[PDB]
RNA sequence: GCCCGGGAGUCCGGGCACCA
RNA sequence: GAAAGAAUUAAAUUAAUAUAAUGGUAUAACUGUGCGAUAAUUGUAACACAAACGAGUGAAACAAGUACGUAAGUAUGGCA
RNA sequence: AUUGAAAAAAAUAAUAUAUAUUAUAUAUAUUAAUUAUAAAUUGAAAUAUGUUUAAUUGA
């Protein structure tokens, strides 16, 4: 009876609600009439118990280098009904430590699986279709989710779907990222960088486009449960290029703002890096070159896109920028 | 001056047009089906302010 | 389309503004009733922001912090 | 001989018509199209009346 | 296209316009 | 060592294409299915091909509205 | 909600209600329906109300 024990095993592996647990072991549907109506399938109890016993035994058997160990742990746990209940029926985004610990490997694995099932795929699609990858950064291999938000301007709460159109109002002030890491990585020593690039600003000299780096964080510390990049966490030492908002010029297409997240190269403590904050040209910016220089590995990405609107002038004024150019409606 | 036939029957025509406009969407819905109508209703309900 | 639906949008915005103003006034009144010191306008604005945050999905302290940060 | 022309009048009474060809048997046609007077799509309906090759109304309500 | 003769439909024969 | 999945390679091709012949077509245009009966809509069409003229052909883009699509987009009748 | 059985809550989505924003968001509640649609004297079923039989049960 290993799943009943909670000495070494974290407390998150159990269902925190007691009633539910009781129901499971010998319901939730709140309304009384509805409950009355409900009629579960026969012989569920004994068979379920037997199954539990079997799986528990298996887990015990499983129970005994780091990555391998983690994998083993995951294997042992996954079939626990309680853990499944916790994961499936509680929110993974705004995670709550005790219900779902991403410190715990099983939960992390589950999260990864979930991501693979949908969100990751969606992100990939958005990248491919909108020509984010080949245009800015050759390729990526998903690794970790990255969800952005724009809480400060306007005041509303929404996780941005990849490849959305945001109003200039919404993207007036900086965003918040949540880099949900998986894959058994170090937490103390591993640092991250985050770059919001937009590759389609009009170059009149060449007649093509040039890529601007509108926001740049480096040397961020992350944790499996604690990963929201709010002004609380990063401090002014970590910003290499402070936030500039999307201010598309009229008839300059739809500008794609693509947030990239990279993990630092790993050598005792947390390894930092200087990045000549002054020297680095942000107005025109080579992402690939930058990566080559500091040997980054892009883990995750997200993307949105902005268009001109009446509001942008005001935004520009607020930020103390030029009045903004205007382009001919024809693609001559 | 009496006014040209087309010039005197103008206001009435306009009124008729307005009336038609008022009762055109419904007609379209009817032509289409019930599902379409339902969809339209849903859209109307939506409650989503855009931007300019 | 924009031209068509611009006036309506403007009207909506105006309405929203009015509502906000009303809320602010209410907040001010409440403050007065309480007897707290106040700058006052700023405080009211902050309060409104906090309220908005609360209305949307935010833990209260976090929401407050966010509001503060916006002002900053 | 097989294909006759017909005039389709805008259901919005702008008096903007459009013409199409159909078989003689063809069902009573309607089509929603753009009306440049009203500047929006509207139903266009047959103006002149014409006999139709009658089809039996298919029965969804399991009769007899 | 419209009008006849052999409620609707089919199948046949007359006309009446169109004939630039 | 097994099971399942994802496939990949080979063959693809005269089957099918509303309709002659030709060229194309599995990355399917060929077939099945959901939604839809909407691009078998409305103003300007540059510029090409072709071309004695009259004509013909492809068509970017601008603007108005519509359909499907998570999105990217796609649709100004039909693989030519 | 009242009937059965023997403090609460923490996904997704759907529905109901509210509000936030020149952001089709958020908060609270509940998890419905999933192959149905008019018109049948003799088919079948159930319930309510009587009488009889082995206060009730069955028939
Ligand atoms: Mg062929
Ligand atoms: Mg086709
Ligand atoms: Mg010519």
């Amino acid at each position: 009876h290993i799943w009943s024990d909670f000495t070494t095993r974290p407390s998150s592996l159990s269902i925190q609600s007691s009633k539910v647990k009781n129901y499971l072991f010998q319901p939730s549907i709140s309304r009384r009439s509805n409950r009355i109506k409900y009629s579960p399938p026969e012989h569920i109890d004994e068979i379920f118990r037997m199954s539990y016993d079997f799986l528990e035994q298996r887990s015990s058997k499983f129970y005994e280098n780091p990555l391998k160990k983690d994998a083993l742990l995951i294997k042992a746990e996954i079939n626990n009904p309680e853990v499944q209940y916790n994961f499936q029926f509680n929110n993974k985004l705004n995670n709550v430590k005790d219900i779902i610990d991403y410190d715990v490997p099983v939960y992390r694995h589950l999260g990864k699986q979930h991501w693979e099932s949908y969100g990751q795929m969606l992100l990939m699609q958005r990248l491919e279709t909108l020509a984010a990858i080949p245009d800015t950064l050759p390729t990526l291999v998903p690794r970790a989710e990255v969800n952005i938000k724009f809480p400060f301007s306007t005041g509303v709460n929404k996780w941005i779907e990849p490849g959305e159109f945001l109003s200039s109002n919404v993207t007036s002030m900086r965003p918040i990222f949540k880099i949900q890491e998986y894959e058994l990585v170090n937490v103390e020593k591993q640092l991250y960088t985050v770059l919001i690039v937009n590759p389609d600003v009009p170059d009149l000299s060449n007649d093509s486009f040039k890529t601007a780096l509108c926001y740049g964080l480096v040397n961020i510390n992350l944790t499996y449960n604690d990963n929201l990049i709010d002004p609380r966490k990063f401090h002014s030492s970590n910003i290499i290029a402070d936030y500039l908002p999307p201010v598309p010029e009229k008839n300059a297409g739809k500008q794609r703002f693509v947030v990239w997240v990279f993990r630092q190269p790993l050598i005792q403590g947390p390894n930092m890096l200087e990045i000549d904050r002054k020297e680095l040209s942000r107005d025109d910016f080579d992402i690939r070159q930058f990566t080559k220089k500091y040997n980054l590995t892009a883990i995750g990405a997200h993307i949105w896109r902005s268009e001109w609107d009446a509001k942008v002038a005001a935004v520009r004024e607020k930020y103390g920028l030029p009045p903004g150019r205007v382009f001919s409606r024809v693609r001559r | 001056p009496k006014g040209h036939k087309h010039e005197l029957k103008l206001n009435e025509k306009l009124k008729k047009r307005e009336e038609a406009l008022k009762k055109v969407d419904e007609l379209i819905a009817s032509k289409k089906g019930s599902k379409y109508a339902k969809r339209v209703e849903k859209m109307k309900k939506n409650q989503s302010i855009g931007w300019f | 389309k924009d031209y068509l639906a611009k006036p309506n949008i403007l009207k909506q915005l105006e309405v929203r503004e009015s509502k906000r103003k009303e809320l602010q006034d209410k907040l001010s009144k409440v403050l007065r009733d309480e007897l707290k010191l106040d700058d006052i306008e700023l405080a009211t604005s902050y309060l409104i922001r906090v309220r908005a945050s609360l209305k949307n999905g935010y833990p209260i302290e976090d929401a407050r912090f966010n509001s503060r940060y916006y002002l900053k | 001989s097989k294909n006759s022309v017909i005039k389709l009048l805008s259901t919005a009474a702008s008096g903007y018509s459009r013409y199409i060809s159909i078989k003689k048997g063809a069902p009573l046609v309607t089509q929603v199209r753009y009306d440049p007077v009203v500047k929006r799509h509207v139903l266009f309906k047959e103006a002149k009346k014409r006999k139709v090759a009658e089809r039996k109304p298919l029965d969804f309500l399991r009769t007899a």
